[PDB]
């Protein structure tokens, strides 16, 4: 039995994380709650919630309303350098692209996320990207180290090291130096608007992807457009101290936010994927297959996913189904 | 009859300016050709040459030179040192569904109005201490009123009813935002336009699921890139869409993905579509509109017959076969 800090979040967050704390229980994973809550108070998270995952190692996390954001905080406070986006087409859930098995592997710290900027001058405007050996070694040892671990053969590193020569490069040079480290894994590198239009072109031809923090900001929601949306993503944050959270990165939903309707897909296939990094994969992998069957059976499909039924009907369909394991 | 300067560049480039003269002759155009060429040495000679000729010509068409991104920061793009120099500020291009080229998607009709000299592309770089490198993104009002003022203007003359610009001034507040700022300013001037923004994230998303949305788009440098890409894609590659770079007085026509395509060099399988509609529309600019009508119909024309599509769309024919096909539609005007 082990503990997870879970933070509802707001709006459809509270009744998502009771879905999935429920469709858990159901599965019985070896998994209690620790309901914490996170407001900046003055800026840091609240003393009692910052100690619980210190001890937990292990989080899950709902949407959050945003103004001070409160993943740049839970970004800062727990060291969370690697984003990582496995994006995978949904067979229930048809979309143009039926082939998507893809991970982004984000730098999280730095780049073009540095926080400064200067007015040079009126109408002259500066933005600094910044970019370190340090956090470019650590992200690209995390990408094969991902790839390893998780049944992987191809990594490309994606640049612009022609328009951005020496922060970019540097980037790609640290790439290139733990691709002769791990030689069991295939490298390659791509520049960024190739790998944009090959993505919508052909996104098979491409596997594991470690980048920059813009690029694979914009690239993880490339991604997740390619197999049916924000609604359906799954993310973790991988940090410092071997912790980790895990994220619904849709909106908060303040419209149907306590009026059933809301969708648990995204959490709870983050929730699987805490789980297989936990190395619980036969729980994993029941909660998993029991929300794809009824995402396929399509009868209990949420208002989002062009469905009519609510929350609760979903919820209890993939409950019914794991049970038979 | 026009004296135009080409530059061949490298990859498919020089192969494919062949095919173009070959056309232009076949075609009857009055246009002469007056090659420069630009190669790999760090030192700039080449490209200060090419700037030079373009000043006197005014109107380029360029394939696209390789930049060796193992070289040294000083040894700088040079496709990026030419159209800074020459300060062609509005990169466009056009991705429009063509109807023999069945992809994942249809009805995609957007122009895309790309700031193309500053923002990402400043070539401003350094490192403060061993290890820790700055790269410094610049926006200004100046830069960003005329790329948000040449968006209205076109979106205007073209019967068009919407400008979306897309930025992260999210996160990017001061320099993104500025950006914004501008293209509102713009806004002010044209009632008659829808102005909406977008954040880059959300654009791609979109783009990828209901790219139909999308009318005019105007941004910054780099998210012109990657917008480019993800359109041009949509709509089959890189082989079929062209485009241009104006500045105020000169004009250079290239494709619009910008591709050396070196790994396809010299195989007689280049897709010839995008670098002859960039030469159209060079036709168009130096009002030699018939001409450009005229060749324009008959690439269009060969692309419906799905056996001279190349391998970038599914087809198998090679480009001296698609040029035959071209040449033919003109020969029968
Ligand atoms: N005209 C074309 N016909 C067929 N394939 C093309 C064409 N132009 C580009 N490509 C392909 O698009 C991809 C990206 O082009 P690439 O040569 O890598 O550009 P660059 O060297 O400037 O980065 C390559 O697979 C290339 O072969
Ligand atoms: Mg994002
Ligand atoms: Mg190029």
């Amino acid at each position: 039995v082990q503990t997870v800090t879970l933070i509802p979040g707001d709006g459809i967050g509270p009744e998502i994380s009771a879905a999935v704390m429920k469709i858990f229980d159901a599965a019985k994973a070896p998994i209690q709650w620790e309901e914490r809550n996170v407001t900046a108070i003055q800026w840091m998270i609240p003393s009692e919630a910052k100690e619980s995952m210190d001890k937990n190692k292990m989080g899950l996390k709902g949407p959050l309303k945003t103004p001070p954001s409160m993943n740049l905080l839970l970004r800062k406070t727990f060291d969370l350098y690697a984003n990582v986006r496995p994006c995978v087409s949904i067979e229930g859930y048809k979309t143009p692209y039926t082939d998507v098995n893809i991970v982004t592997i984000r730098e999280n710290t730095e780049g073009e996320y540095s926080g400064i900027e200067h007015v040079i001058v009126d109408g002259v405007v500066q933005s600094i990207k910044l970019i370190t050996e340090g956090a470019s070694k650590r992200i690209a040892e995390f990408a094969f180290e991902y790839a390893r671990n998780n049944h992987r053969s191809n990594v490309t590193a994606v640049h612009k090291a022609n328009i951005m020569r020496m922060s970019d490069g540097l980037f790609l040079q640290k790439c290139r130096e733990v691709a002769e480290s791990c030689k069991d894994i295939k490298f390659n590198e791509m520049y960024l608007d190739t790998v944009c239009l090959n993505m919508v072109q052909d996104p098979s031809q491409f596997d594991v992807l470690v980048m920059p923090n813009l690029y694979g900001d914009i690239l993880s929601d490339l991604c997740a457009g390619l197999i049916g949306g924000l609604g359906v993503t799954p993310s973790g944050n991988i940090g410092a101290n071997g912790v980790a959270i895990f994220e619904s990165v849709h909106g908060t939903a303040p419209d149907i936010a306590g009026k059933d309707m809301a969708n648990p897909t995204a959490l709870l296939l983050s929730a699987v994927m805490m789980l297989r990094h936990m190395g619980l994969f036969d729980h994993a992998a029941r909660i998993e297959a029991a929300c794809f069957a009824t995402i396929k059976d399509g009868k209990s499909l949420t208002k989002d996913l062009g469905g009519n039924a609510k929350c609760s009907d979903f919820t209890e369909e993939i409950c019914r189904r794991v049970k038979d394991l | 009859r026009h004296t135009v300067t080409m530059i061949p560049g490298d990859g498919i480039g020089p192969e494919l300016m062949l095919h173009v003269k070959s056309v232009f002759r076949h075609a009857c155009v009055p246009v002469d050709f007056e090659e420069v060429h630009v190669s790999s040495n760090a030192d700039e000679e080449d490209i200060r040459n090419a700037i030079m000729a373009i000043r006197r010509n005014r109107v380029a068409l360029k394939g696209n030179i390789e930049t060796n991104h193992n070289l040294p920061p000083s040894h700088k793009s040079r496709n990026n040192i030419l159209r800074t120099s020459l300060d062609l500020y509005a990169n466009v291009i056009h991705c429009k569904s063509l109807p023999g080229v069945v992809t994942r998607h249809k009805d995609i009709d957007i122009l895309i109005v790309r700031e193309n000299t500053e923002g990402e592309y400043s070539s401003l770089e350094h490192e403060s201490v061993a290890g820790v490198v700055e790269s410094l993104k610049i926006i200004t009002k100046a830069k960003s009123l005329r790329i948000a003022e040449y968006a209205f203007k076109l979106a205007q003359e073209s019967g068009r009813k919407k400008v979306t610009a897309v930025h992260k001034a999210n996160i990017m507040k001061l320099g993104d935002g500025l950006f914004l700022q501008c293209c509102r300013e713009v806004a002010a001037r044209y009632p008659q336009i829808t102005f909406e923004n977008m954040i880059v994230d959300n654009t791609t998303m979109q783009l990828v699921s209901r790219p139909q949305q999308f009318d005019v788009m105007v941004m910054p440098n780099l998210y012109g890139n990657i917008v480019n890409n993800v359109c041009a894609g949509l709509v089959g590659g890189p082989g079929l869409v062209a485009g241009a770079n104006y500045g105020h007085v000169y004009a250079v026509f290239e494709t619009a993905t910008r591709n050396t395509g070196k790994s396809i060099a010299n195989k007689n399988i280049a897709n010839p579509t995008a670098t002859l509609l960039a030469s159209c529309m060079m036709l168009d600019h130096l009002k030699l509109h018939s001409y450009a009508t005229s060749i324009r119909k008959a690439v269009l024309a060969s692309m419906d017959n799905e056996n001279m599509h190349t391998p970038d769309i599914g087809g198998q024919g090679t480009t001296s076969e698609a040029i035959q096909d071209v040449i033919r539609h003109i020969r029968v005007i």
